[PDB]
């Protein structure tokens, strides 16, 4: 997270590289994020 | 009765109801009826002779002055010897007020044009005929508007089922699309939610 | 004296205290045909009769804009000339004769 | 027994606010 | 008596009249349809396809029924002059892709519980 | 102005229904029997008219119920039924009608309860 | 925002206003993402005592329209459906833009 | 003939004597609420929830049991008959279990219809309600007793129609229950239709439990084959 | 009230005709217009770094479909069908029988997420939070078929989303 | 002969599905036939086939691009059928969220009529002000255009703790975005060139054909349904119409632009006039009641299960109810016959009439002044087919 951005780009994730059984370096897509940090990425809640 | 009861306006009662008179009086060929509703709207039954003068009266009238048509709409009613209820709405800019006409009519008896009276009406009556099968005697170009080209049927008539008669799917052996009938995967689930208990007394009609 | 009436295709009227004459006299003149047992004449007789005598009594066109409550006197000609042709049409229509039809039994009952 | 507590506006009353046209001259003879 | 109002004919004769205006007109029409579709029917297929269209209806003895339809059988010829319809819209007069269902009570009966 | 027509009305040619939907279907003209589980009468006032049930089977996929007519959930409510009647006439249906069943009036008496010979005596309350 | 002065000053000019005042982009101004609980009131018919629901029934006050002149069955002054619109006044605010 | 003039809301109507107030009303299409009047079993009156107010009479009737007398002018539409029919309603619902999404009487229970009809929207009660245990009368009735409202027209039916007397109530006051006081099956030819007249979901089809709700359900009229009444 | 919008003339003094003639000869206005779109130019961007940040939503959110679970493990779902009843699509086809244990419970509960309208009506409608409409919104699907949702893909949907559905709901049924 | 073109539906300037047939000399048009009904979805017949509240969201969709108007003129039908009235609350939200639904549609009709014209900056830069308004709308409902929220009771939810702040944050704003639209627009004289007396309509025609809202009050026709026949409490605010002088495609640019500064003006109105209370009538059998008491309450479970599965009955009656939606005077034509579900529904869109006048708009001028004409009219056809 970084406050000091405007709102929409103040919280960001970097993916892994490797989930369950698929190489993850080049082909990310947001449906990785789990239910909790998806609730807190998506600014649903002001606490991880 | 104060917080969540419409409160109700006796002076556009009064207003209406003469104006209504005032009317009736001046056309006692063709008006057959004269209501005003209890949230103050006017309503004229008339005669389906009298669609072209009345409405030219009330377009050009010193004391009604309705030069906006704001609706031109039918009801259908299957249980009426004359099946379809046409239906008028007009708006007085000059005196901010509103009036409604009502005329009926059957499948086979056509019904004046109002498109000299008012040019709005040369779309709506098209609307009318193309979801009614109500023909309109004297209109420019009356033809199909919603439907689709070579579509049979009235939709929006009681008789007419939801999900009509033909459906379209592409058909790669001849490469078009093709009308075929209409055959659901999960048929429409009709549901019977009126209730065996009378709700407003006010309403009821005598047992005969 | 007045430019630029307001509304598009309303056109300034120069002199309109007589055409206001010309038109009412006139509307008096085709009423004169009209059964007088007929409600529309009376009725229509009645304010023609109220606004040309307010016409003729008032000079300035503010002052008769202001009393005849017809907004923007122009447009009190253009009503004027409506209400002309809708006394011929009428006339030829002889509405106040007795109702032509009565409807059926049940045609105006709702609900069903 | 808490206080009610729902979305109103602060006491007293929100700043002002500017709608109206706002073009200025910005040029030279 | 009956208290009914014509729409265009007022006896059964000029209904007749009217049908057969429309029919030269759709006869007449037939060719251009086919040339302009680029439909793979001949223009005998098509005026006998007009014609069996015509003749489903022929036992009308009403001449404001007969009236109405001529109304919708200009409105079609209208549609189809104008290029509003498309080729689908022509075609669906031919039920090209539709299996021919059975008429007689055998086949009926073996195929399902429908009458 | 008037041609008085002499001919029996008949719709059937301008409503659009292909012939199987109205050479086949056998339209029920009938006023709705009282759902015993409840005692308002208020659904037994007007005449309806409904069709014949038609095969429904189970789609392959999520098991759901298809048809394959149009005219299943059809259900048309009249006053009379001479109105319904007259409607099934003029479009072209076959109907069959059932007259009202309305239920006679009884004899109710609160004293019967107690009858000092007759076998209406009740032997609770 | 963050942008470097000398970059603020050629927007500045460049749209002739002061971009720094109202920027489009929103900040730290705006509402926290987790708020407190509310209480939401009730309404005005939570009363225990003077609440009967016939004394406040608006479906049940309403009845079929009033019939005049039907066709079953002196001075007479000319009437209008409604007395005729006033003129509007032209916006002491700002009346010509 | 022998026929008396009664009026209900003013409307003048010819009634043979001994007719009650609830025949009167219904001769004019008027339906008088009611829970535990059944016209095919004898008059109970206990429900309460018939009353309307007679002109000129400062005590509501139970319209159910009272005969029109001649004259009468019956005001089924008053301020006092609607009060009454609200606080008997409350009444009704003070000790009723919240049990409508569970209860198989969703959308054809007489409660409900007449809650949503007659009664009032809101609940002043702030005490705990009443639980009752359930009785067993067999493998085709299932009773969940907490919804029973003590009617008792299960009780008439079996005494007049079925012919059988195992069923009554013990008890009195609050502590009043409809069963038969023993482990014993309520087992008839008739059994069945105590489902049907049981105005609430207190006696319910063991078979048909859970499967359905009504406002689903397509009904077709039929005749039965299971015999040789038709 | 009223005011007119382009009911103003021009002065006709010597100065205003030659600026007039000066902005007609030397594109004034033009200029101006490319001077706004300049500084649009040196502005920082509106555009946020999809899919490594996600625009904001709120707990009210309406997403894919999801059938919850008591504390103990029980399913919420009781088949009182009113969900089925208010679905403004006709979207739920809902079966039910007593269970083993003598519960009422579903048998079939099917959602067509290509009829839903995802109104949110049915978690409305619900009487026990049994059936919800969860945050999650990226759930394309290849096929049509993948879209035609059972008991078991909703019930593996609340199991999959309960941590999130909980909090969201724990932070907004008191405006319910 | 001339030449004959169709213009849509798969065209950029089309405005969705919309079959235009035009005559053509040269670039001269002859004649305009618009051929709709290529998104027309049966909406009434299925209105006919639900409840009342299962009817709402249909509204929003018919205007899909300001979506909360359409359910406050469906709910002031059912309301006035029902002859019952919403808390002071639920109107002055109903009345601000319209304001703001006036500031999306207006910034999507003037963006769209430009990006036709060819000005393609100024839909970028008004789209992000219309996203933190879809942000509002999701806030307060969830969803981010086919809310829902607007009731024939009230309002469906009160709003979020912290939702009037940033209101006023974004209003406090949106001033200067308006006024760097009106830079890029209004005095360039290409845009004079393509709009100034194309497609003048006459007062005495406007009336005649239907028109409604700008369309009238471009021609100096002085009519505004929220100031002659105010409906929720637009008679306890105050704002200026705009009125044109010419009747052209400017003038009505114009009106629109300062419909959304009068529009700013009336937000800030509604947000320091918010009063507190309920936000649907306290009247359990029309308005659901709250989830805390359908819990603990008999009458409030049976009055929950009977809205939410039969619906609430309305008394038989018909009514023609009519808004100012921000493209004109949108109404319905209610007919009701003491059922759950409605009789009749009529849905009266500006766009079917202004749609019909296109013809007669269009006469005299080439093919870019149809294109003109066509964004002027502020057409949207979810409306104009239903
Ligand atoms: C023109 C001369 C080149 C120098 C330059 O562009 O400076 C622009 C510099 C940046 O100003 P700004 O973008 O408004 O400030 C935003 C923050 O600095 C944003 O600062 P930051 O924290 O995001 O740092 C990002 C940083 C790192 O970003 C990068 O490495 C990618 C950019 C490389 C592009 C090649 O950017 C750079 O270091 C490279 C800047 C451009 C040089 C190439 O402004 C000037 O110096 C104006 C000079 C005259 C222009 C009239
Ligand atoms: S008996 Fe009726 S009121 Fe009682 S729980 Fe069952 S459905 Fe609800
Ligand atoms: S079980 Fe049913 S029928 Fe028997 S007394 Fe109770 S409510 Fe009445
Ligand atoms: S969200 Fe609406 S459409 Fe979708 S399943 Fe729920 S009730 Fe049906
Ligand atoms: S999901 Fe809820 S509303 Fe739907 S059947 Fe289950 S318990 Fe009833
Ligand atoms: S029905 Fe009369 S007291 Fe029960
Ligand atoms: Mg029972």
């Amino acid at each position: 997270e970084d406050n000091k951005q405007f709102f929409g780009r103040h919280r960001w994730v970097i993916y892994t590289t490797e989930m369950n059984g698929r190489d993850t370096f080049w082909d990310v897509d947001g449906s990785m994020v789990p239910p909790e940090w998806h609730r807190w990425l998506h600014c649903m809640t002001d606490d991880p | 009765t104060r917080p969540t009861i419409r409160p109700r306006n006796d002076v556009v009662h009064k207003q209406l109801s003469a104006f209504g008179q005032y009317v009736a009086e001046i056309l006692p060929k063709y008006v057959q009826q004269v209501q005003v509703s209890c949230f103050n709207e006017l309503e004229i039954f008339i005669h389906p002779d009298g669609v072209i003068p009345v409405l030219t009266f009330l377009r050009d009238h010193t004391n009604a002055q309705f030069k906006s048509l704001a609706d031109l709409t039918a009801v259908d009613v299957p249980t009426r010897q004359n099946r379809f209820e046409i239906v008028y709405n007009l708006l007085s800019l000059r005196f901010n007020s509103r009036i409604r006409v009502k005329t009926y009519t059957d499948e086979l008896t056509p019904i004046e044009s109002s498109v000299t009276v008012y040019k709005a009406a040369n779309w709506y009556e098209r609307e009318i005929w193309d979801m009614f099968g109500v023909f309109f005697a004297n209109h420019p170009d009356l033809r199909r508007i919603l439907t689709d080209y070579g579509f049979e049927g009235h939709p929006f008539r009681k008789d007419f089922p939801l999900s009509g008669y033909v459906e379209l799917r592409y058909d790669d052996e001849v490469k078009r699309v093709v009308a075929e009938p209409v055959e659901l995967a999960q048929e429409f689930r009709k549901f019977d939610l009126n209730s065996p208990w009378e709700a407003f007394p006010a309403y009821r009609q005598p047992p005969e | 004296l007045k430019k630029t009436t307001g509304l598009v295709g309303l056109a300034v009227c120069e002199t309109p205290h007589e055409r206001l004459k010309i038109l009412y006299t006139k509307i008096l003149d085709v009423l004169g045909q009209i059964p007088k047992n007929a409600a529309y004449r009376k009725y229509t007789e009645q304010i023609t009769n109220e606004k040309l005598g307010m016409v003729k009594a008032e000079p300035d066109v503010k002052k008769l804009e202001e009393q005849l409550q017809g907004g923007q006197i122009e447009e009190v000609i253009l009503q004027a000339e409506n209400e002309l042709s809708l006394a011929r049409k009428m006339l030829r229509w002889k509405p106040w004769e007795p109702l032509v039809e009565e409807p059926p039994a049940n045609q105006w009952k709702w609900p069903i | 027994a808490s206080k009610v507590k729902q979305d109103m506006p602060p006491p007293g009353g929100y700043g002002p606010i500017d709608y109206k046209r706002n073009l200025p001259r910005r040029g030279l003879s | 008596g009956t208290s009914v109002k014509p729409i265009f004919s007022r006896d059964m004769n000029e209904a007749k009249r009217r049908v057969r205006e429309l029919y030269r007109a759709w006869y007449r029409e037939v060719p251009n349809t086919v040339h302009l579709f680029q439909l793979d029917i001949s223009v005998k297929q098509g005026r006998d396809k007009v014609r069996e269209m015509f003749m489903k209806n022929a036992h009308v003895t009403d001449p404001r029924v007969v009236d109405l339809l001529v109304i919708k059988g200009k409105m079609e010829l209208e549609e189809t002059i104008n290029v509003w319809k498309q080729r689908t819209h022509i075609m669906r007069f031919f039920h090209e892709t539709e299996a021919p269902r059975p008429t007689d009570f055998l086949s009926k009966f073996y195929v399902g519980h429908d009458p | 102005q008037l041609i008085a027509v002499d001919e029996k009305l008949d719709i059937t040619t301008l409503t659009g229904v292909p012939e199987e939907h109205i050479k086949t279907r056998k339209v029920r003209i009938f006023v709705p029997a009282r759902n015993n589980m409840q005692s308002g009468v208020n659904n037994t006032k007007k005449w309806k008219m409904e069709f014949d049930t038609r095969e429904r089977w189970e789609n392959p996929l999520m098991g759901w119920s298809s048809t394959a007519d149009p005219l299943s959930n059809l259900v048309l409510t009249f006053s009379t039924k001479e109105d319904a009647v007259a409607f099934a006439e003029k479009n072209g249906w076959s109907f069959d009608v059932e007259e009202r069943k309305v239920p006679k009036p009884k004899s109710k008496s609160y004293g019967a309860n107690f009858s000092w010979n007759k076998r209406t005596r009740v032997s609770t309350k | 925002a963050s942008a470097t002065r000398v970059i603020q000053l050629l927007r500045n000019w460049a749209s002739g206003r002061d971009l720094q005042a109202k920027l489009q982009l929103r900040y730290q101004e705006i509402s926290k993402r987790t708020q407190p609980p509310p209480k939401l009131p009730v309404g005005p018919s939570h009363k225990l005592s003077n609440n009967y629901y016939c004394t406040r029934d608006g479906r049940r006050e309403a009845m079929p329209p009033s019939i005049v002149m039907s066709s079953q069955k002196t001075e007479k002054k000319a009437v209008t459906p409604a007395p005729p619109i006033k003129r509007w006044e032209l916006s002491k605010d700002q009346p010509y833009l | 003939s022998n026929l008396i003039e009664v009026f209900v809301d003013g409307q003048s109507v010819m009634v043979e004597p001994g007719t009650t107030v609830l025949q009167a009303c219904e001769k004019v299409g008027m339906q008088i609420p009611r829970f535990c009047y059944h016209e095919r079993l004898s008059v109970a009156g206990n429900c309460r929830m018939c009353l309307v107010e007679i002109e000129k009479a400062p005590k509501v009737v139970a319209a159910c049991a009272m005969p029109v007398m001649k004259g009468w002018n019956i005001l089924t539409n008053s301020e006092k008959s609607k009060k009454a029919r609200e606080g008997v309603m409350e009444f009704l619902l003070a000790n009723h279990p919240l049990d409508c999404p569970i209860c198989d009487q969703g959308g054809e229970c007489d409660l409900q219809d007449q809650s949503m009809m007659f009664g009032s929207d809101r609940s002043r009660f702030l005490e705990g309600k009443r639980a009752v245990e359930d009785k067993n009368i067999g493998p085709l009735v299932k009773t969940i007793m907490t919804r029973c409202i003590q009617c008792t027209r299960c009780i008439r039916f079996a005494s007049e129609i079925a012919g059988v007397d195992d069923l009554g109530t013990t008890g009195r006051g609050n502590d009043m229950q409809v069963g038969t006081y023993i482990e014993k099956m309520f087992m008839s030819e008739l059994s069945g239709n105590i489902i049907d007249i049981c105005p609430v979901g207190a006696l319910t089809s063991k078979p048909y439990a859970f499967t359905a709700r009504p406002w689903e359900t397509r009904k077709t009229e039929s005749i039965d084959v299971m015999d040789a009444v038709g | 009230t009223y005011k007119f919008v382009n009911m103003r003339e021009p002065s006709m003094d010597m100065k205003s005709v030659t600026d007039r003639a000066a902005q007609t000869l030397l594109w004034t206005e033009l200029v101006r217009g490319l001077g706004m779109t300049l500084s649009y130019l040196f502005r920082e961007p509106a555009t946020i770094n999809y899919p490594f940040e996600k625009g904001p939503l709120s707990p009210r959110f309406r997403g894919e479909h999801a059938l919850r679970r008591y504390p103990s493990g029980e399913e919420r779902c009781i088949a009182c069908k009113l969900c089925e009843a208010v679905c403004p699509a006709q979207a739920i086809t809902i079966e039910a029988e007593p269970r083993a244990d003598g519960s009422r419970r579903t048998t079939r509960y099917d959602i067509d997420m290509t009829k839903c309208i995802y109104c949110g009506f049915c978690q409305e409608a619900c009487p026990v939070d049994a059936i919800v409409e969860g945050p999650n919104f990226e759930f394309s699907t290849e096929t049509h078929e993948e879209l035609l949702y059972n008991k078991e893909k909703l019930l593996n949907n609340g199991d999959k989303w309960e941590a999130e559905i909980a909090a969201n709901i724990q932070a907004d049924y008191l405006y319910r | 002969s001339n030449l004959t073109l169709n213009f849509g539906p798969q065209h950029p300037a089309a405005h969705g599905v919309l079959r235009l047939v035009m005559e053509l000399s040269g670039e001269m048009v002859r004649k305009c036939d618009p051929h709709i009904g290529l998104l027309h979805r049966g909406t009434e017949k299925l209105i006919e086939y639900k409840t009342y509240l299962q009817a709402l969201p249909y509204f929003d969709r018919l205007d899909y691009v300001s979506m909360m108007c359409n359910e406050q003129a469906y709910s002031l039908a059912v309301e006035k059928l029902l002859n019952i009235q919403p808390p002071p609350r639920a109107q002055w939200i109903r009345v601000l969220f319209g304001e703001i639904t006036r500031l999306l549609n207006h910034i999507m009709a003037v963006t769209t009529h430009a990006l036709d014209i060819g000005a393609m900056t100024p839909f970028f830069w008004m789209f992000e002000e219309r996203e933190k308004m879809f942000e509002f709308y999701e806030r307060v409902s969830g969803a981010r255009m086919h809310a829902a929220y607007i009731r024939p009771g009230g309002v469906h939810q009160d709003l979020p703790l912290g939702l009037l702040d940033d209101i006023y944050e974004f209003s406090k704003n949106f001033s200067f975005r308006i006024d760097e639209l009106e830079e890029m627009l209004t005095n360039n004289r290409i845009w004079r060139n393509r709009t100034v007396d194309i497609g003048v309509v006459t007062a005495e025609d406007a009336l005649n054909y239907g028109f409604s809202g700008v369309m009238l009050r471009g021609s100096g026709i002085q009519w505004d349904l929220r100031k002659t026949q105010p409906y929720d409490v637009y008679d306890q605010v105050e704002f200026d119409v705009p009125i044109g002088s010419r009747g052209d495609c400017y003038d009505r640019y114009l009106c629109r632009v300062e419909e959304m500064r009068q529009s700013l003006r009336i937000i800030s109105q509604c947000l320091n006039k918010m009063p507190p209370g309920e936000i649907k009538v306290d009247d359990a059998k029309v308005s659901p009641p709250k989830r805390a008491e359908m819990k603990t309450s008999m009458e409030s479970l049976i009055h929950h299960f009977k809205l939410y599965t039969e619906g609430y009955q309305v008394p038989p009656g018909a009514t023609y109810t009519a808004i100012e939606a921000p493209k004109g005077e949108f109404g319905v034509y209610l007919v009701s016959d003491g059922s759950s579900r409605p009789y009749r529904c009529k849905i009266k869109a500006p766009g079917f009439a202004h749609l019909a006048g296109l013809d007669k708009m269009s006469k005299g001028h080439m093919l870019a002044d149809v294109v003109a004409i066509i964004g002027t009219q502020d057409i949207v056809f979810g409306e104009v087919d239903r």
